[PDB]
């Protein structure tokens, strides 16, 4: 599934371990075409590593919507079901 | 550069919203929880949006969304239209004009109607019959429909009522009627101005549902009435979204128009 | 019923069945909205279902505009709620000898196809008159800005009394074959009345001047019953 | 077809107009599964808008790689191709 | 968190690469062009990196490919391999004394070599044959099909050479010896250590590639060079390249690798 | 029949004239014997020619990427083993209990300066070298007059040394042709025979110069201690020697050797 993750202020680190697996279409935004066990491995190193970052990862899906994602981090927006339909959510500025 | 709508097929069918006030925050077009919370909905890549009772929409909302082409819905009790927003009238004058001389002139209404008999039933329409008359042949047809689908699903049937049963075809036609008055308005033609249904608020959009309501969206109101879940509403309204998509409901609907009207014989409009 | 009101800034809700305006102050008016043909909704106003359904329920249509009717950004009943007002509009509109008594009866309110130079010419010079009064160096069509801010005001409020009355603005008679043809044919008759004279004493104020012009005449409601008595020309019985 | 398209430092003409087709799961970052000609049209408002800001797209494919994308804007890297398969290339950083 | 290499089958197979240095800058594993211009291989997500001749390889390169378990290979002409590195042997000594245990004792040794050619020739070897009997008769039935997948694709023959078919089908070959050193590595077996070919540097790459090379990527060997066209090497790395992705060579090469092992009937290592 | 080792550092290596060179920063051209040596070990910041990596497989000469003056081993060229022959010997001796046996003994034999008593187990004798290791760090920090708990900063000192010295061993073991894993005395981990081998000679210079360092109490010791370590590699004949010293810990088995 082609998966996405884009990234701000996250450390050299994550930065570089994306980097192994994922083509960096631009300074902070990952794009590849991987399996969900591969995904979920990605996660972990999003979760881990990112500290006072914010990131996002969306991957193609076979759902109504045809996609999914989530976020991690500060000021993250939440991922919403509405009827089936996934949205997204957050909070007043 | 300017902004232009997508097509209907480009987009969701239909979204219903329960709760909440819908309007436009930083540019992004948006539904607001009680509590303050922001649910983006991408509002251009939707075809129908339904408000429900206890949904507030703001100025900048319909406006958005009578840019974009999204038709508002308000919605009742079983899903009923109440109202609706968009932009005011067809921006083409030869086309309202092409659909309304084809409607006043009797000859030509009879021509288009005939096509519509023949696009419901698969076969041409009793020669030598009136507009009259075909809606007698039409309303028999329909009775038989109703009765052979339940006897197909175990459903018992007492008539329309214009009940289980009763409840999910309203629901299901209600949808179909919805996205229906999205594509005639999309397309540029009046909802108002009918063939077959007349003097009544949307003529048009009941002649060109009733057209292929019978395909999938009715009878997927008898399999759900079948099994009489608590909340039938809700599952009707997944059901035609579904319908809708795997048949490509909307993409059919724009040549399904242009075609009952073409089929007067008088120039249509250029592209 | 023919009257035509604006709402700005305020939350629209129904109470005991009565039509309110929220302000942002906490006082809340109440709206006549049986008595009007249109409610036209000002930028700022947030509307609940129970209004909306109200106003169905009355007939009143529900037209979202600009500050004082400047544009029309939406109309209730798109394409037309009431069937029998188009087809009436429309039937004048394909008959040519039809056509011609609502043309005639255009230009006879105008001035108290050869015509359409003439009335031209009829124009080019009360431009000219009007530009004495106010003292206005004059070039033809920043009074010309005026002229373009106050007519854009009369269009909108115009377009939205033709929906209200269950027509379409798309179908004109003198002007056709632009999105807001019929609109142009009924403003234009009513225009050098009041609106473009009050652009030659300006020459956004121009707009704030024109909503003034609205509250004070009730031009309003004179809009309606002048689309009616146009369309009435063609002696073919209405609704 | 899925469809990412991340934006830096454009203007809010861009932003509101990419949120009117597309999901903003993160301020800048929308995503949609859209058609082609959707696709296109979108990649003309951001060609169109975007005024020295930063934009990357991205959609999946059915090739080697599986996803293709276009970059547009300051500092923007490149597509290229690598024996069928689509990889990036840029110029260093001083 | 630790650096776990990901599957060798949830991996583009291979990647040739031409010119420029191959490197690691900003975090980023990279070819360096001679203009100066970086591309970003995501090197974690490739099985094998090739290198030919003009390019040069950096410190951090070797080291990060290693890390993330990607075989760096070095080819030269007709893409035959010229070295390799990676993580230094087997981290698991039960493996690795498992595999030299079933290769030092000739009736386990035989038992294996039974396995290797019931597995690449679809049924039993002949009774109480040797290892060097075996290899006759597998080495006859080699020639045969090599002479009649000529006689189908109209490619003269004049034998078998380790002339476009003599190059393309080493090309091809060398690129499944290539995937099968990764997947060898991958298990945590030696290369080094084979049962029908012997006392040579990638003895157990040529025994587990033999077996399954003659299924596909030998005959595509002989559909290119009937073609003849203009750069061979390339038509068949990318035909190979296909090849692998289709048929699903490196999730398939792990699971051979433990049965031709298993047939020794020793017990085999537990897994993670 | 050649055990040398060499370090190289900071430069690109290449050849020219057909001939092995590592070119500086400054561009300074300096021969190097590749032929003459079993292995090269490769530090950070260099870059390798295609040509140097053809070269050096031509003449058998192991290249290894590790860290500075040793500190870790990242890759090795022909990983899994190039040697055929060497790791199915090794692998053999470890596979035979009366043959692993036998090389056991020489290693404590080794460790010990004498000879294992004979009427020992394997287990007994393990604690015995434990008592004697704790002894032989006390009897260093007592001659260097470091001040000494156990195994503070002469602990980092002494982590930094052995360290390069593991490095550098597996480096010698991958030379000679064997399996850093396949270990006797030590056994189940990745690195066991390094281990098993650096343990023997842990304590002749490595261990020592830790102590010597130590003495300083400097605030940045690792870099102090691996150019020690280093300038041990490079001064003393440290290199040299560990490569026969592995072949006679196995030739103990006394089965012929390749």
């Amino acid at each position: 599934s082609m998966l996405v993750v884009v990234t701000e202020n996250v450390p050299p680190r994550l930065r570089g371990r994306l980097a192994i697996w994922l083509l960096e279409v631009r300074a902070g935004v990952y794009v590849g075409d991987v399996s969900a066990k591969i995904r979920e491995m990605i996660w972990e190193q999003i979760a881990g590593l990112a500290e006072e970052g914010n990131v996002v990862m969306a991957w193609a899906t076979n759902t109504e919507t045809g996609f999914e994602f989530q976020t991690f981090g500060l000021n993250r927006r939440t991922p919403v079901d509405l009827d089936g339909l996934r949205l997204v959510s957050f909070l007043p500025v | 550069l300017p902004l232009n709508p997508i097509p209907l097929k480009d987009r969701v069918s239909m979204i219903f919203l329960q709760y909440g006030q819908i309007d436009v925050i930083d540019g992004a077009f948006v539904l607001i929880d009680k509590t303050g919370i922001r649910t983006h909905i991408p509002v251009g890549s939707v075809a129908c949006i339904m408000l429900e009772p206890g949904t507030r929409v703001s100025h900048a909302a319909v406006r958005l969304a009578a840019q974009v082409g999204t038709l508002l819905v308000w919605v009742g009790e079983a899903g009923v239209r109440v109202y609706a927003s968009g932009q005011p009238g067809g921006a083409r004058s030869d086309k309202l004009l092409y659909q309304a001389k084809l409607a006043l002139d009797e000859d030509l209404r009879l021509k288009v109607v005939r096509k519509m008999f023949e696009l419901r039933f698969g076969e041409p329409a009793p020669a030598r019959r009136s507009v009259e008359q075909l809606r007698g042949i039409e309303g028999s047809r329909v009775r038989a429909t109703y009765a052979l689908l339940a006897k197909q699903y175990g459903v018992t049937w007492n008539g329309r009522r214009y009940d289980t049963i009763n409840q999910c075809i309203s629901a299901a036609t209600s949808c179909l009627y919805g996205v229906t008055e999205a594509a005639i308005l999309a397309a540029g033609y009046a909802p108002a101005i009918g063939f077959v249904h007349t003097g009544k608020p949307l003529s048009f959009v009941y002649d060109i549902a009733d057209i292929i309501k019978f395909d999938t969206v009715v009878p997927k109101a008898f399999e759900i009435a079948r099994r009489n879940p608590g909340e039938p509403d809700r599952e009707v309204r997944l059901a035609c979204r579904d319908i809708f998509r795997s048949s490509k409901t909307l993409a059919k609907l724009i040549p399904l128009i242009e075609d009952v009207l073409a089929a007067g014989e008088i120039q249509p409009p250029a592209p």
